């Protein structure tokens, strides 16, 4: 074929790996901080869940 | 005039009709923290795949 194909499909290939280069520089950076702050939905180890609670009137009334 | 409770009446829930104000904060509780955001939006495709090395899917 002519080399405009291999050049576009060079470019293309490029535009993609380099794509990828980016999002896994960033996911590193969001694994990262997630861990670090736990404030996202990774790295969200379980508390007690609170509906164990029981909010009956216990015999003493100071609980 | 006083009559002899019978079996069971004195163990009875009853209602009190107060005049003192309903607790507000009986527990004297902390603000609760503020919950981690949601998930919001739609479910797209992972961009290039696992892109986990040399895989393309
Ligand atoms: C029934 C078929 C029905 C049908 O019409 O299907 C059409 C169907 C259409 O799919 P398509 O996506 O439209 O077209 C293919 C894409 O254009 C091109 O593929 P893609 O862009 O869709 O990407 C697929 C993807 C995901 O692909 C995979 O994860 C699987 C990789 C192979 C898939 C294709 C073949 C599967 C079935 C045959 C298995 C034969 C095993 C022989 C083992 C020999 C060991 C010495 O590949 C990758 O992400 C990376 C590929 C390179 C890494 C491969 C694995 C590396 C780790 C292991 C290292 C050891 C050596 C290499 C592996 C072993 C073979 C030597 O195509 C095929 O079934 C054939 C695909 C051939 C892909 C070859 C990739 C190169 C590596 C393997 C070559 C050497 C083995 C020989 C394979 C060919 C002869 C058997």
């Amino acid at each position: 074929d002519g080399p405009e194909k291999n050049y576009e499909k060079t470019m293309a290939i490029l535009q993609i790996e380099a794509e990828k280069a980016e999002l896994r520089l960033k996911e590193l950076e969001v694994r990262r901080l997630m861990r670090a702050r736990g404030d996202g939905p990774w790295y969200q180890y379980p508390t007690i869940d609170k509906a164990l609670i029981d909010h009956s009137p216990k015999t003493t009334p100071d609980n | 005039g006083w009559v002899r409770p019978d079996l069971g009446e004195l163990s009875k829930v009853t209602k009190v009709k107060t005049d003192r104000p309903l607790p507000e904060n009986p527990y004297h509780s902390r603000a609760r923290p503020e919950p981690n955001p949601e998930a919001e939006g739609d479910l797209k495709p992972a961009k290039h795949g696992s892109r986990l090395f040399f895989w393309t899917m």
